[PDB]
């Protein structure tokens, strides 16, 4: 088993800058690795095989160079689109093996404000004997930022199931949040509340049961 | 600039086959060479494999080394692949005085001698073994070792044997 | 141009045998080695083995003694069996190519869709569905209480591409899990077009349509 060591592990540069990933490994495999291409959910995708040459229909700015126990990848200018994993990968000796991975995170968007909706529980989820509420945060840049749940005054710490996508082709993030409870519980309060802090002043978004 | 030649083929190749099967045993060499006049030598090695030897340790950076004292005296090619020359030759395909090296080698056709203590059909380049009916004591570990001008090059073990009798191999370097 | 589908199962119960078919389309099967690429949820992808077309099965000694590899020429499919599955093992699993005629040309060109096989000790659980309706409007569907985690959303029969985000499973203390899909939409294109989101989940088999209107 030839270990292949891929650094670094996640970097952040801007649109356009080169970006540059180094791949090493334990013995001698000359011109005999290949660099892959994973974007989030999407099966990955062929770069550079033979260390040094282009796959049909690859955009240029995606380098391959190095022999022997060193090699490199380059993206000559990085676009939004250019977000995802990547991987150099050995084919000189069985088994053939993997590198761990390099996250190439955009951080060219400027600090963008979230846009904030509220969306009550529906009827045929209430008649499900469960009561679920969702608060959304769309197309916002820098890294997380802090959703809290008012019971018509008061901030309530349990029952918010958080979670955030991967980068867009605008290089943007949405955070969902999701609050859970009983009918009971839903229909014993009147004004539910959902407070976010990110880039200016607090925002806040109420819901009542019309 | 350019000098010598270079050769690749996978080395580890895993067979399964019942009795009276007809499978081709098909290596893929991939190779770049220089120096137009070269000799090229594909050779095909067998040894049997004891059962009783769970890790068939292939010590592997032997062959390149001619004359190694401490290869050839491990008491004798029990279940370890030591030298070549332990092993017995089953298929020889010689490429001799080779001018024309730039394209496919069915530009400089040559011969390809067997030993007939074996069946083995050969077949294309003699790159590749056909076997052809075959009983049960042929299972065993053949190897495929290409010698260009006088030297290896590419060395692929392949593992031939029976779902019955069927035992792993482990390559080493050194020793 | 060669495309490559996995119909294997989603859901497998500890120590059993997994079984998976790579079914390939546009070439024929013949002069390329075919091979299996297991990726854990999070960590780097590992290869599991791969096969040329007469025999020759070369296998990741790492995990040799429970993996074996067939092939069906004559159904121009390949499959995978894994016997004694362990935690471990859930995954996502490729079926893809290795090819190239070069001195160093051997890369794996063309991939598979891939499936994500895991092991559990239950059966399965169908989706809920329930809409959300609302600068510009959002409206968005909620799948909620769904055993294993590959569901697919789409948009009017997938007509409605731009715009769309498909946020990552969370996983509820039930031991189930919910998702949610929202779309942004200019505010006067609201009493225009109708919005369907549709829900496919293969481990249930469940296709659901839902629409989404105040």
């Amino acid at each position: 088993d030839i270990q292949m060591t891929q650094s670094p592990s996640s970097l952040s540069a801007s649109v356009g800058d080169r970006v540059t990933i180094t791949c090493r490994a334990s013995q001698t495999i000359s011109t005999y690795l290949n660099w892959y291409q994973q974007k989030p959910g999407k099966a990955p995708k062929l770069l550079i095989y033979a260390a040094s040459t282009l796959q049909s229909g690859v955009p240029s700015r995606f380098s391959g160079s190095g022999s022997g126990t060193d090699f490199t990848l380059t993206i000559t200018s990085l676009q939004p689109e250019d977000f995802a994993a990547y991987y150099c990968q050995q084919s000189y000796s069985i088994p053939l093996t993997f590198g761990g991975g390099t996250k190439v995170e955009i951080k060219g968007q400027p600090k963008a404000a979230p846009s904030v909706t509220l969306f009550p529980p529906s009827s045929e989820e209430l008649q499900a004997n469960k009561a679920t509420l969702v608060c959304l945060i769309s197309d916002f840049y820098p890294g997380a930022v802090t959703v809290a749940w008012k019971a018509d005054s008061s901030p309530v710490k349990a029952g918010v199931e958080t979670t955030t996508p991967s980068k867009q082709s605008n290089n943007k993030y949405a955070a969902s949040s999701y609050l859970s409870l009983t009918p009971e519980q839903w229909k014993s309060h009147r004004s539910y509340s959902c407070q976010v802090t990110h880039e200016g002043s607090t925002v806040e978004k109420t819901v009542a049961p019309t | 600039q350019p000098r010598g030649a270079e050769f690749h083929m996978w080395n580890y190749h895993s067979h399964v086959f019942s009795v009276g099967d007809t499978f081709s045993l098909a290596m893929h060499l991939q190779y770049k060479i220089h120096e137009a006049p070269f000799d090229l030598l594909l050779e095909w090695l067998y040894v049997p494999i004891d059962p009783t030897c769970q890790p068939m340790r292939l010590y592997s950076t032997c062959l390149y080394h001619p004359n190694a004292p401490q290869c050839l005296s491990h008491m004798n090619s029990g279940c370890t692949f030591t030298s070549p020359h332990l092993a017995q030759r089953v298929a020889s395909t010689v490429y001799q005085n080779c001018e024309h090296a730039d394209n496919y080698t069915a530009y400089c056709l040559g011969i390809s001698h067997m030993e007939p203590s074996f069946g083995l059909i050969l077949h294309d380049g003699g790159t590749t073994l056909k076997f052809v009916d075959t009983p049960e004591s042929l299972s065993g570990l053949y190897v495929f070792v290409v010698y260009f001008n006088g030297h290896v090059e590419a060395v692929a073990y392949t593992v031939v044997s029976t779902v019955d009798h069927f035992v792993n191999a482990i390559e080493e370097r050194g020793f | 141009q060669v495309q490559l589908q996995e119909s294997g199962p989603g859901l497998v119960k500890p120590s059993e045998t997994l079984s998976l078919t790579c079914i390939v389309s546009g070439g024929s099967i013949s002069r390329y080695y075919w091979s299996w690429i297991r990726q854990p949820p999070g960590r780097g992808l590992e290869w599991i083995g791969n096969i040329y077309y007469t025999g020759t099965t070369n296998y990741n000694p790492s995990l040799q003694s429970r993996v074996t590899i067939s092939l069906d020429t004559s159904k121009n499919q390949f499959s995978l069996r894994l016997t004694s599955v362990t935690a471990a093992d859930t995954a996502v699993y490729y079926c893809a190519r290795i090819g190239g005629v070069s001195f160093g040309e051997r890369p794996i060109d063309y991939w598979g869709q891939g499936t994500l096989v895991t092991v559990s000790s239950a059966s399965t659980k169908g989706p809920s569905v329930f809409p959300l309706a609302p600068g510009t409007a959002a409206l968005g569907c909620l799948v909620k209480d769904y055993f294993p985690e590959p569901v697919t959303v789409s948009w009017n029969s997938g007509a409605l591409t731009s715009g769309v985000h498909t946020f990552p499973a969370v996983l509820q203390s039930s031991g189930l899990y919910s998702l949610s899909s929202v779309v942004t939409v200019p505010s006067s294109s609201l009493g225009t077009q109708t919005y369907i989101c549709n829900v496919n989940h293969k481990p249930s088999n469940t296709k659901v349509d839902k629409r989404v209107e105040p």
